[PDB]
């Protein structure tokens, strides 16, 4: 079974760079070559098959180039659009095999978080747990603090988070944290605080409601 | 226009048996080489099958054969997977794959379905309840909370996919209760809030959960 | 002297791929190739250099039935100095071929509703077979430039075909079974006579 090496593993690049992704193929595969791009949460899309000739609608930023036992893909000028996982795959014999991968995040400058509460609703209310949501929206890098604040009392234990990857249009995240409450302990207190801290802001933001408008 | 689509996945048990089913349009199917390949929750592409055009030779990466067999019908332009006592290193999404034209000579690019989530799990099957996350009180912010629903994978759009601009579906958080969880939001203009309608529509195959949600102020 | 045993041979229950076709000897017995004619159940009976009506005064050292199964629109292939896939790769007439053709329709014995993988043609060689070759062998062909290492791959293929016979084919696409005749005539005792 043909090996594939793909390297680099991950990279980061600014809008606008050239970047070069390579793959070594443990025998000779002449030209039987195909580039994948896969997007977050979306199937792999080939790119680039018998390793240079470019798929319709495929920007012509994307070139491939090899023949043999090393082949090279590369982006001319790295767009916003480009953020995804890149993968070879070997088409000489099968068991078709692939490279591991290559993560590509775009570099950009820091953009602060906007910052939105959202108190639960009436409906979940009924049935005897209470989610607070806390909202990050477009901000760069990605390390950012949530802390939640319950009549000025300091959560913890009771806060999970995701993030998105990189937005396709402006490179930023967005963050979403939720505070999971019973309803009593819920009622038994005002003031519900989400305290924010990011790079992009000069002090802390925090967002507030009190309980009942 | 070449189109492939997957369907049979869902929750199947620990040892159990599931079937999926690759349909395809848009090319003379009995000239392609068919391939299974599968991705696992944030690994990379792991291929495991192939038929030849006519099902005359299959084959198997070897974490699967003995247990999984491909087949195909060039009646119907559908290809198969049986898979058979399945366990936890075999949750993926699988994707279907259009791969060699023994019919010409010269290299074509192949064509991968959509792909499909199986997962082997015990655990049972769990519909959501779905929460407004109600805006404001500019640019104003406002989304749908999809709470507590077994296994992965939930959908949502927007105005039935009218409303793409601005859109961010987190990834699903799993509780300690053992449910998923997920949120997702819209930036909107503030003044469209009372003219223009928001909608989220969350769908849960495994359970067959369908549900549109209003978000509206107050 | 006993009865010669085309009946085991048109009447088999199992029939071999085209590319693996079997040979039956015929020898020492006594045939009516009339009531192989008379049983107008087939639809393609063509002779070569011989007749129906004539085969019963005539005797022969052997007779050989060489019988397989094809589709409908290969039938027109088992015959005398004809071309196609079958005809190439699977199963050649000599030019001098002195015998009969007959074929008949086996939808309701050969197809099946998922189809039929058990019948198999070869679809690549390297070279034209010689009348009355066999070849069958597996190797993968090298359709391109590049070895094959005997593993599929691009423009590496496994050369057997699948019928994938089905009972809603068109006609053509149908799986037919073709029984070719061969009378051959040694310098030696003449042993399959008709009944004359
Ligand atoms: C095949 O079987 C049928 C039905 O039993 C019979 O009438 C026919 O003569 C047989 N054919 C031969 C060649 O014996």
């Amino acid at each position: 079974a043909i090996q594939l090496t793909q390297s680099p593993s991950s990279l980061s690049a600014s809008v606008g760079d050239r970047v070069t992704i390579t793959c070594r193929a443990s025998q000779g595969i002449s030209s039987y070559l195909a580039w994948y791009q896969q997007k977050p949460g979306k199937a792999p899309k080939v790119l680039i098959y018998a390793a240079s000739t470019l798929q319709s609608g495929v920007p012509s930023r994307f070139s491939g180039s090899g023949s043999g036992t090393d082949f090279t893909l590369t982006i001319s000028s790295l767009q916003p659009e480009d953020f995804a996982t890149y993968y070879c795959q070997q088409l000489k014999s099968y068991p078709l095999t692939f490279g591991g991968g290559t993560k590509v995040e775009i570099t950009r400058t820091v953009a602060a978080p906007s910052v939105f509460i959202f108190p639960p609703s009436d409906e979940q209310l009924k049935s005897g747990t209470a989610s607070v949501v806390c909202l990050l929206n477009n901000f760069y890098p990605r390390e950012a603090k949530v802390q939640w604040k319950v009549d000025n009392a300091l959560q913890s234990g009771n806060s999970q988070e995701s993030v998105t990857e990189q937005d396709s249009k402006d490179s930023t995240y967005s963050l979403s944290s939720t505070l999971t409450l019973s309803k009593a302990d819920y009622e038994k207190h005002k003031v519900y605080a989400c305290e924010v801290t990011h790079q992009g802001l000069s002090s802390p933001v925090t967002k507030s409601f009190n309980r009942g408008e | 226009q070449v189109q492939m689509v997957e369907s049979g996945g869902g929750l199947v048990r620990p040892g159990g048996s599931l079937r999926l089913s690759c349909a395809a349009s848009g090319f003379t199917f009995s000239d392609y080489y068919m391939s299974w390949i599968r991705q696992a929750p944030g690994k990379g592409l792991e291929w495991i099958s192939y038929i030849s055009s006519s099902g005359s030779s299959m084959n198997y990466a070897d974490s699967v054969k003995g247990r999984f067999t491909i087949s195909r019908d060039n009646a119907k332009n559908s290809l198969f997977l049986q898979m058979n006592s399945l366990r936890a290193e075999d949750t993926a999404v699988y994707y279907c794959a259009r791969e060699f034209d023994l019919t010409k000579i010269i290299m074509v690019p192949p064509y991968w379905g959509q792909g499909t989530l199986v997962t082997v799990s015990s655990a049972s099957t769990k519909g959501p309840s779905v929460f407004p996350l109600a805006p404001s009180s500019g640019t104003a912010a406002l989304g749908c909370l999809v709470k507590d629903y077994f296994p992965e994978p939930v959908t949502v759009s927007w105005n039935s996919g009218a409303l793409t601009s601005g859109v961010h579906t987190f990834p699903a958080v799993l509780q300690s209760s053992g449910l998923y969880s997920l949120s997702s939001v819209v930036t909107v203009p503030s003044s469209s809030l009372g003219t223009q309608t928001y909608i989220c529509n969350v769908n849960h195959k495994p359970s067959n959960t369908k549900v549109d949600k209003k978000v509206e102020p107050k | 002297t006993n009865l010669c045993p085309f009946g085991e041979v048109f009447n088999a229950t199992r029939f071999a791929s085209v590319y693996a076709w079997n040979r039956k000897r015929i020898s020492n017995c006594v045939a009516d190739y009339s009531v192989l004619y008379n049983s107008a159940s087939f639809s393609t009976f063509k002779c070569y250099g011989v007749s129906p009506t004539k085969l019963n005064d005539l005797c022969f050292t052997n007779v050989y039935a060489d019988s397989f199964v094809i589709r409908g629109d290969e039938v027109r292939q088992i015959a005398p100095g004809q071309t196609g896939k079958i005809a190439d790769y699977n199963y050649k007439l000599p030019d001098d071929f002195t015998g009969c053709v007959i074929a008949w329709n086996s939808n309701n014995l050969d197809s099946k509703v998922g189809g039929n993988y058990n019948y198999l043609y070869r679809l690549f060689r390297k070279s034209n077979l010689k009348p009355f070759e066999r070849d069958i062998s597996t190797e993968i062909y090298q359709a391109g430039s590049t070895p094959c290492n005997g593993v599929e791959g691009f423009n590496c293929y496994f050369p057997l075909q699948s019928y994938g016979f089905q009972p809603t084919n068109g006609v053509g696409y149908q799986p037919y079974r073709v029984v070719v005749l061969s009378f051959e005539l040694l310098h030696a005792p003449a042993t399959v006579c008709g009944p004359k």
